[PDB]
């Protein structure tokens, strides 16, 4: 079987907003690392692009 | 002007290449083609 030595390897926090993680560790005294959230960006999304006259974009099957 | 005989018999004397041959004989009549300024969507 795989064992462990340390108690806080299954300790998973959940919060609602990064400010609120940062004054938890930091009250409880813990050094932490944060990256910024990553939130996909918008595409720019056309039906009729598959069928196109004169552009690379034209499908070939579907 | 009679109603009694059938005028489309032509069509009983078409072989394989009827079609592409008439095809190949019209080529020459055409107006020439529009270009989308590649050879392929893939160029």
């Amino acid at each position: 079987w795989s064992s462990t030595a340390d108690p806080l390897s299954n300790l998973v926090l959940t919060f609602s907003t990064k400010e609120d993680a940062v004054a938890f560790a930091e009250k409880n005294g813990w050094s932490f690392d944060v990256e910024e959230r990553k939130v996909p960006k918008p595409k720019s999304k056309s039906y009729g692009a598959n069928f196109s006259w004169n552009k690379r974009t034209r499908v070939s099957t579907k | 002007f009679d109603n009694s005989t059938y005028r489309n018999l032509q069509h009983h004397e078409y072989s394989t290449y009827t079609f592409l041959d008439l095809n190949v004989e019209l080529s020459k009549f055409r107006m020439p083609q529009p270009s989308s300024g590649r050879q392929s969507p893939r160029h």
